[PDB]
């Protein structure tokens, strides 16, 4: 039943008495559901340490992973170039999932095409699909460059990208001079950031491998900036703003910020901004190249050092005070441009907010997850705050990254109770936060279920979620935020301190029970 | 009404493509004539998509894991292969259920085998067995395991049928292998077919020799309703207000015991023809269970469906049906009175999957809304046979439309409202045209039944009459 | 008792059994407390409509006001000028309260001085205090200008600021050339924004009343910008950035953004930035003058039109979509500078976010309070969102402003259930939100108590608080936010939509009870 | 000792001021000599502030309304006058209480008369009577009304004493007029005096003829503890563990019945001498109740205070005192063992209005912290007489210090930690020196008692050893 003046959606419509009676009859009659006492017993068992010991002995099953496959990162890298179509050689369901997943995160149109390989290609390959797809895409969507990645289908069948594209060009399906870079992105190797790295290395190799003869290092007085897999527009904005305030010439390679933030003014822009082909062709003439996320840009680093002969600096991600300082000092050294007074003022303001919020931030315990560079930057920042990371988990991390994070933790007394986990999933983390309860989690939307589980154990056992990372599905416009630089550190500190204050207000809102500590001023 | 202009637009949109793609896509575009009963003479469907034209279709894994098997709450579904698949399909579809997540229900979770290089090189049967043992260890109160294959499973020489048989015999557990590799078929429809075949082969016949379930002459099974936003629930109450008893619903909020009990019902009420007609026909052939289609979108179709369903039974059920009709008449009449004046005469274009494009038109017509163009991602010619008589004259029909084609059609026709998926939503919002998601329902609902009609009307009114749509042009330009 | 490894502050230390027994014994023994049933009965009575009818018949008592007194706004205006000391003629307790209150809001040092008038001054007046205080302040803190306001003490005794300052100058206590503007700021008239208006009008009259002979309107090709009482640094910053993007010459009079956001770099800067005396002296040569908050800048408008002969535009506060458009079009018309493409893109992006969040924002019911210009801008923006404000309350508003807000309400179908209240306090609003429950409140920190009261009635009756306005005490660094322009509208939309989503997640977190609607994607 | 270095610093800081201000401020600055027990020969206090030197002092209204009367939870306190006063004083002081806000407790609320021009011109007695009637109407379970005057009340000739008498006789209600106008006195001290006089005149003696209260030989009254962050509670439990019975608690978490019952106790334990010695002496004179001062800041001072208090009763209370000491010894010993090594040898400067700048020293010394300089906003010469024996030789003393003076003192002495109010916090944080608010305890606490010592130690460690303080210098300067 619905009242026309106050219509109810599923919540709280299905909390009506008739619907509850219906659900009770259904469950008791035909679902053959386990008794509630058995369910409670099993849940309580799953919150225990013995269950955790069983859970961490897993070798074959993965529950609730925190990573994606390579072609997603390849598509994200491809979208960062001017009028470039992402072209994924393989099956179409992969492209449908990529498009929907980026649509839910960015809440923006995301363009990508497939060649729709089917059971026929499973024995013949995808030459015909490649030719027809390149011709159709070029004729229909009018792009300047087609950047080709692969699905696991073509990878297993061993489709030869270079041969396919060459045969497409020599038979007239696409013009010979037309830029078609390619990269193999196997989904059973690495993760989405590995796909980003492979795609960028492929594009760079396509544009500069065969024309190094006339290239002189440093002859354009610019700095190449490679961001890596990045789903915050504000990071691109802050890096450009910080470089521009310094008066430093720069080239931002694979810059997708415009195409993911087009205005709603009555027309659809499939392409917007991006890195030009001229910029990519001229990049080897730069003074040097900076990788913002070095721990998933290793193949790109090998190509840039081996071929462009750029002495790539050993820099961490510019997250937090010390690493932003190191990044800016390295830029000042390479370009010869002194650090301006505005940046000094901004750093002082960030320090001021730190000293203002330190009392509330001291000693708080955090579990957290995400991509390796983001995780290590967040851990360094939390150590700079006086906070205590305890469960540091990176599903797509490796052993060298683990060693570096351990070295970072050892340098601070606040990392004494911290453990770093690689290869583990969110179910492992659920066990970790049940058996050693922290104060808050920092992660993507998938953590919300974990919060639910903790709230089911009790209000005193609930671990609140803080949404920093990728993907963020159940909140709006958080992809506009910034985590890099002093501005990123400022927003992260504001978010953390205000989450702590909000939790404190929730805990002390009880009239005549806990509201003695419900202070007006905090 | 302007019939000649429609095919002129079709030709001008056709012009851009190369000759092969143009010849292929020409057969998938049509001008509707309600007098035509055989759709094969005007439109072709269920074909491979053209490479590089940015189709909307999914894969067979989406049709099997994400549509049919996923809503089963008390079973654990393992995405067998690399990690991307189950991650992108995790909790993307609002298939609602009641249960304790992680203890007796596993819908919103992503179980996967997560292949690396070594699993591709040397196979993954041993790791599948080890994974099954680990699933048994850490999730004891599940009631069955399904193994949904991804593309490498079929590409490399894995044989999960034998592993499933051995592990099920060893563990006394129902383990269902599903060969739903994404490269099979051309869309999600073959995923539906494969899922239904697996269901008949490994689940349906468990209780064939069992007669302990007490049955009544009023036993029905809701087939092909996946409880999107609670849709199935809003249907079930009405059927139980008519005096019926629903043993099972497929497959939203569904349980394996309900599927096993389905062969004991007296009538199979099929909501989604396209995804479950296979098992409906199999049940009619093997158990003698009659099945009929019904429509619960809008008061008119709901009333007609309830009257037909009651006509399948005795007089008491018919009298209860009339009582239900009289009880719910004032509510939807009030909904119409409040919302029909603010949506009279507006025009809608729909592009949805296999059932809803023709199947929600009556609810729009109940609001005085005209559907000027509709299309399917993966439908068959029989769905179009129903569609043509459901739609009006000189309205646009289109199968497996491309993004370019659909954008051009919207630019020319200029509808007031567009209903499609998440991959069109922001494209057509930035064009200045109101958009409603017709899959997850813009994360609202339910829309089925009388209670859902009010929510449907409210959502359409709130989106189409939104003050935002009058502000996209800057005052200085 | 305390465990050294896990020390408890007052919450939850006083929830221990021994403390609970102590408190129960104290209450039962000596407090003579009313029985709990009577307390519950009286609270339930206070949540009723009859209690509301009794509450709105009040004529003499004010409970929990939402306004301050004039010298606070006078001090805020004074701090916006370069090296200027706020000097309040009267009693020192007022200065102590002003300093503490601004310190708690801005979390920054705030400088102001008193002349410490006592009963002796209550008998003979404060000439001697004025002379000694001006001499001492000038000799000690070395400011370029001393801006003098008054407390209610000197206002009641009728101290003459002009005569006191003149006698101070002619007797050599301070140099004759030294700028000492003054303004009467009676606390029993108007509110703090009235004090801001009086202080600014006094400063403008001091610097330009006697030198209008050589002034030519529009001869410096600039626009004077008067913001008014403003406690968001982001508003000053966004106005300056937006004016700079258009290439428009401007003068920002009373700009305190620097002095309230100084770096913490090892030294204390009592003064920083601000409007120069030269800028104030040259202001009458501008093309025109814009008041950002016209409804508390009426005396300043009268002075600027009557003396500077500037044709002050009839503009609302640039809040939301339409009013930002009108403000920028008026700026383009007055300066002759076309609106640039970056501003067009930003406006389109705000439109995009609006259409992205409209489904969740539609129909939500809001009760709000604050200063009149901020209130009406927020109300207009809420109408632009498809939202329904119901209780619009402005304690310091007037009747003409109420008619303006009613006219804005009538222009939109979404204001059909809205009522505007002037002269009412937060207890009236507590009654309003009990008897006609809205979805959320927008206001300052004082609203948190109201939330507490609603939560005491029940979880289904709780009205969540949204902290937009002044003062904000129980959260950190929210004074850095922005509410003006497209940027401010974007932040306001993000805050509203994410508060709605957060509440929805809270209501839907119960396992097997409401967690069926606990969606990953929203 | 560097006593000459300190006097020279005093002179150089003195140099800036004009002659009159320099001559006055010279008497308020001093070098500590613990052998001197007559502070008047060394320092002057309780005088008017020099105009325009940015003093820290408040007003008499803050001393009466904000300090003494405000904590009384079951009474309603009306800020009589314009709106600013009670608004700026609302819920700024963390005086904790148990109650139902708005029903039986009214501490965090702002009741005011909110004068306009007409009230100033014609007076506000009629408005006061009407306000009292409205307060009775909308807040029936209140147990008394206080009327705190602001500056215009005394400047316009309002007679609230007669209105209070008439309305109290009419309504059978206790109405207390308090002439605490901000321009009386020089600071909050006269506010304390006026509030104590009002309490004596209108509240204390109501139950002088009432003998129904059953008394015990173990009856004490906690006077001058305002339950800052629960401070008073952390004291009371210890007194209850020693075998005492606390009738009343002045005035944090206090009730009017407790104040009325106070004249029946056997001993008055006074924590804040400065704000309540007046009523303590009055009660000794009138009722013969002895009163003694105690200190519960840190284990050493609280052990000494507990032993001294138990010495006032029989041997059973002494045995219970020793039991309490033995019970709490390991906890504060563990606190010392954990935190003393982190804070050995560091130096602190304090500036708090009365009593606390000297009572908190012992806790700092228990943590091995040296207090190298201390001062009061509004203390008298008796407070300095008690002070001078508790600080080190050649340590810095200063009364009603100005912002300039204190900034220069901090620059020259360079302390590791500074404890003062909100108006100094950010000033000295931007200078790179750790700061602790010693009025509100940086919104933490309590600090009184054994349980408060752990929190105090943790807070001092967390602020002084904060990694932020090593990062204010950017690496490129
Ligand atoms: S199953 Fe089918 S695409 Fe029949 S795959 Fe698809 S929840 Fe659609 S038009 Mo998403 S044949 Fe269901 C469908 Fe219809 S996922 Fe849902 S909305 S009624
Ligand atoms: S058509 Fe369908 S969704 Fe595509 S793979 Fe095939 S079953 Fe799956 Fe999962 S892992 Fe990634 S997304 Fe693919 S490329 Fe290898
Ligand atoms: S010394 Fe003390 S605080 Fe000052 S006024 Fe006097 S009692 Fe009060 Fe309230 S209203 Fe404002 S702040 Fe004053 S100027 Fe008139
Ligand atoms: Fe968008
Ligand atoms: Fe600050």
């Amino acid at each position: 039943s619905q009242q026309v003046d106050k219509i109810k959606a599923s919540y709280p419509l299905f909390l009506d008495q008739d619907y509850k009676d219906m659900l009770a009859k259904k469950r008791d009659g035909f679902e053959e559901k386990y008794p509630q006492d058995k369910i409670d017993e099993v849940f309580q068992w799953t919150t225990t340490k013995e269950y955790q010991e069983l859970n961490f002995q897993r070798e074959a099953l993965t529950v609730n992973p925190a990573k994606a496959c390579q072609p997603l990162g390849a598509v994200l890298c491809a979208l960062g170039f001017e009028k470039t179509m992402p072209y994924v050689h393989g099956s179409q369901g992969c492209v449908a999932y990529f498009r929907s997943y980026f649509n839910r995160h960015f809440r923006e149109p995301v363009s990508c095409v497939s060649d729709s390989m089917t059971e026929d290609a499973a024995v013949f390959g995808g030459q015909q699909n490649m030719k027809d797809g390149l011709q159709n895409c070029k004729a229909t969507y009018k792009p300047d460059m087609i950047a080709v990645s692969t699905t696991c289908m073509a990878e297993v069948i061993g489709d030869d990208l270079n041969a396919f594209i060459n045969n497409s060009k020599k038979e007239g399906f696409i013009p010979d001079e037309f830029p078609v870079p390619f990269a193999h992105t196997p989904s059973f190797v690495g993760s989405h950031v590995t796909g980003w790295d492979n795609m960028f290395e492929g594009i760079a190799r396509y544009f500069t491998l065969k024309s190094m003869d006339d290239k002189v290092v440093g002859s354009n007085k610019k700095i190449n900036i490679v961001p890596g897999f990045e789903t915050y527009l504000g990071n691109f904005r802050v890096i450009k703003r910080m470089l521009s305030e310094m008066g430093v010439g720069y080239s931002l390679l694979s810059d997708p910020e415009e195409v993911l933030d087009t205005p709603a003014d009555g027309q659809f822009r499939m392409y917007a901004g991006g890195t030009t082909q001229e910029e990519m062709k001229d990049a080897p003439n730069a003074l040097n190249t900076v990788l913002l996320q070095p721990w998933h840009l290793e193949k790109t680093k090998k190509f840039v050092e081996g071929t462009w002969k750029h002495e790539v600096p050993k820099l961490n991600i510019p997250m937090g005070l010390d690493w932003t300082d190191e990044f800016l000092m390295k830029v000042s050294e390479i370009s010869g441009q002194p650090i301006p007074a505005s940046l000094t003022k901004e750093r002082g303001r960030l320090v001021d907010m730190m000293t203002d919020s330190h009392t509330w931030l001291h000693g708080k315990r955090f579990a957290l997850w995400g991509d390796p560079d983001f995780v290590m930057g967040l851990v360094k920042f939390l150590l700079e705050l006086g906070c205590e990371p305890v469960h540091i988990l990176c599903h797509n991390g490796n052993k060298r990254w683990k060693k570096a994070v351990d070295a970072i933790l050892a340098a601070s007394p606040y990392g004494k109770n911290a453990t770093v986990y690689i290869g583990k999933d969110l179910w492992h983390l659920r066990s970790l936060v049940f058996t050693d309860k922290p104060d808050f989690m920092i992660g993507n939307s998938y953590g919300k279920f974990i919060q639910r589980d903790t709230l089911h154990k009790g209000k005193e056992f609930e671990v609140p979620l803080i949404r920093i990372g990728f993907p963020i599905f159940d909140r709006h416009h958080l992809h506009r935020s910034t985590t890099l630089g002093y501005e990123g550190a400022m927003q992260i500190l504001t978010t953390l301190v205000n989450s702590i204050l909000e939790r404190l207000d929730e805990e002390t809102r009880g009239m005549q029970a806990t509201d003695y500590n419900h202070d007006l001023v905090r | 009404m302007s019939r000649e202009e429609v095919e002129s637009l079709i030709q001008e949109v056709l012009e851009v493509y190369p000759e092969k793609a143009r010849k292929d896509r020409n057969k998938h575009l049509a001008v509707n004539d309600p007098a035509v009963t055989q759709s094969k003479k005007c439109i072709i469907s269920n074909k491979k998509s053209q490479p590089g034209l940015m189709t909307i279709r999914g894969c067979a894994y989406a049709g099997s894991k994400g549509v049919v098997w996923g809503p089963i709450k008390d079973m654990i579904h393992i995405s067998h292969g690399p990690v991307g698949c189950g991650q992108y399909s995790r909790a993307g579809r609002r298939n609602y259920y009641i249960g304790t997540t992680g203890v007796n229900a596993f819908v919103t979770m992503n179980f996967t085998s997560d292949f690396q290089e070594k699993d591709i090189v040397f196979g993954g049967d041993k790791k599948l067995a080890k994974l099954i043992d680990e699933v048994e260890t850490l999730f004891p109160l599940n009631k069955g395991i399904s193994v949904q294959s991804e593309c490498p499973i079929g590409l490399i020489g894995d044989d999960i049928e034998s592993v499933s048989k051995v592990k099920g015999a060893e563990l006394s557990k129902t383990i269902v292998p599903v060969r739903c590799e994404g490269f099979r078929g051309v869309s999600q429809s073959l995923g539906h077919h494969i899922a239904n075949d697996a269901v008949r082969d490994w689940v349906l016949g468990k209780r064939d020799e069992d007669t302990t379930f007490a049955s009544t002459p009023y036993d029905v099974a809701i087939i092909g309703d996946y409880n999107i936003g609670g849709d199935a629930w809003s249907s079930r109450i009405l059927l139980e207000e008519m005096g019926l008893r629903c043993v099972a619903q497929w497959s939203g909020d569904g349980s394996i015991s309900e599927i096993e009990l389905t062969p004991k019902v007296k009538l199979n009420l099929v909501h989604c023809y396209r995804s479950m007609n296979y098992i409906s026909r199999h049940m009619e052939e093997k158990y003698g269970i009659p099945w009929m289609e019904y429509n619960f979108f809008g008061p008119t179709k709901t009333i007609e469906s309830l009257r037909a369903i009651a006509a399948k039974f005795d007089e008491s059920i018919q009298k209860k049906c009339e009582e239900v009709i009289a009880k719910y008449k004032p509510e939807w009449e009030a909904v119409v009175a409040k919302y029909r004046p603010r949506l009279e005469g507006k025009r809608v274009m729909l592009y949805i999957g296999g059932l809803r494009p023709r199947h929600v038109i009556g609810a729009y017509e109940d609001l005085g809304m005209e559907v000027v163009g509709t299309g399917y991602e993966f439908a068959h010619n029989d769905d179009y046979d129903r569609t043509m008589k459901e739609m009006g004259d000189s309205t646009l029909l289109y199968d497996d439309v491309t993004g370019y084609e659909f954008e051009e059609f919207v630019k020319r026709i200029k509808p007031d409202l567009i209903g499609s998926g998440i991959k069109e939503k922001f494209i057509f919002q930035k064009m200045g045209i109101p958009f409603r998601e017709m899959h997850s329902w813009d994360y609202s609902g339910p829309y089925h039944g009388f209670d859902g009609f009010a929510i449907f009307a409210r959502d359409m009114d709130m989106t189409l009459n939104n003050p935002c749509w009058k502000k996209l042009q800057a005052p200085w330009e």
